[PDB]
């Protein structure tokens, strides 16, 4: 227990849900939160931390370059283009794209990451698990771009999770969620939830930890009001992860 | 009854560049929206300079938001502006904050920028 994964060593402020525009998070509230960035150094999508050596993420942010060499990653930071002392600039070294589905992509560290209260991995989910529709959860990233204040700044909101059943009812996602994906959101009183980005982390806390239980979808992650987000459902893919880890 | 302003481009032209403050407020707890007149601020610099102070535009905001309560309504005390917060041009440009959340906006051309989003407030007491 010198740091476990989903326990974070600066409470996060737990931003109510509906908050219109979120939440800035307390600074390392975070940890496992990731920044995948170009050689350039651009951030451009999200990533969570999993394990020292593991970041998950999705596959869409990939498109561009399938040459690890082509990403760098960003751990422990809080703001998006000014960065901190302390945050970790980690090169990634190979790229592991999910082959049933393609929709999520592993990226393992060219060196491990120094576990600090800054940089904690969150921890995976059971094989298969279902969280339970209003299960509270968070959403977390620098998503959205558009504020004039705080810009950069990483952001939080809180959404339940939308049992698929319902998710999918005409007036929502009309049928276009698999059993491979989940929802979070509000259908009612609800507005945008557009502070993950894609690739970003959607957690829940469970009994007394942060448990990774989707990866914020591209495009479909990013919900408009009463409309609810859609995330990969991270459960259904667990094994192809210890798996992936456990041989690389 | 209030009706909001129009978008920039179908103002009519200024001689004084000026920053159009239409917002609405969110009451802290219920979440529910709180209409406001929008209302104008005049700029001269780089009258409010065209270095505006975040700490400014919300006084300016607090104190329309306690000109304009009806017999019916009650005060509300601005909190901060909402992540929701932007400042734009007549083409949807976003102009953003510096750390000491200042904002510069251009001295020429002359133009007007608008200021939309929510404010977090709560009642008064």
């Amino acid at each position: 227990p010198s740091f476990d994964c989903g326990k974070p060593q600066v409470e996060p402020k737990k931003c109510p849900g509906r908050v219109v525009g979120g939440c800035v998070a307390h600074p390392h509230s975070w940890p496992w939160q990731v920044s995948l960035r170009t050689r350039f150094g651009m951030h451009f999508c999200g990533g969570t931390l999993i394990s020292p050596e593991w970041v998950l993420t999705a596959a869409h942010c990939l498109e561009k370059s399938p040459r690890p060499s082509s990403y760098k990653v960003i751990l422990g930071a809080h703001q998006e283009v000014n960065l901190e002392p302390h945050v970790q600039e980690i090169e990634v070294s190979r790229l592991f794209l999910e082959p049933t589905r393609k929709d999520i992509a592993l990226l393992k560290l060219s060196s491990p990451a120094v576990i600090t209260d800054k940089v904690i991995p969150a921890c995976l989910p059971s094989p298969n698990y279902v969280v339970a529709d209003r299960t509270e959860c968070f959403i977390t990233g620098w998503g959205e771009t558009q504020g004039t204040f705080g810009a950069g700044l990483l952001k939080e909101a809180q959404l339940p999770v939308i049992e698929n059943k319902v998710c999918n009812r005409y007036e929502f996602l009309n049928g276009r969620v698999q059993s491979t994906e989940l929802c979070a959101g509000h259908l009612a009183g609800g507005t945008d939830s557009c502070q993950g980005d894609a690739g970003g982390p959607l957690v829940c806390f469970e009994k007394d930890k942060y448990i990774l239980q989707g990866v914020t979808s591209w495009g479909l992650g990013c919900a408009r009001p009463n409309k609810p987000g859609v995330y990969v459902r991270v459960s259904r893919f667990v094994t192809w992860i210890e798996g992936v880890m456990r041989n690389n | 009854m209030i009706a909001g302003p129009e978008a920039l481009l179908d103002r009519p032209s200024v001689n004084n560049s000026q920053l159009v403050v239409s917002v609405a407020g969110t009451v802290e707890g219920t979440n529910q929206d709180i209409s406001l007149k929008f209302f104008e601020i005049d700029l001269t610099s780089r009258a409010m300079p065209h270095k505006l102070e975040k700490a400014d535009l919300l006084k300016a905001i607090q104190e329309q938001l306690i000109a304009n309560v009806h017999s019916n309504d009650d005060y509300f005390e601005v909190i901060d502006f909402a992540s929701d917060a932007t400042i734009t041009d007549r083409n949807g440009k976003v102009y953003f904050a510096d750390k000491d959340g200042s904002v510069t906006l251009p001295t020429q051309p002359v133009q007007e920028f608008l200021l939309s989003g929510h404010v977090r407030v709560r009642p008064y007491k």
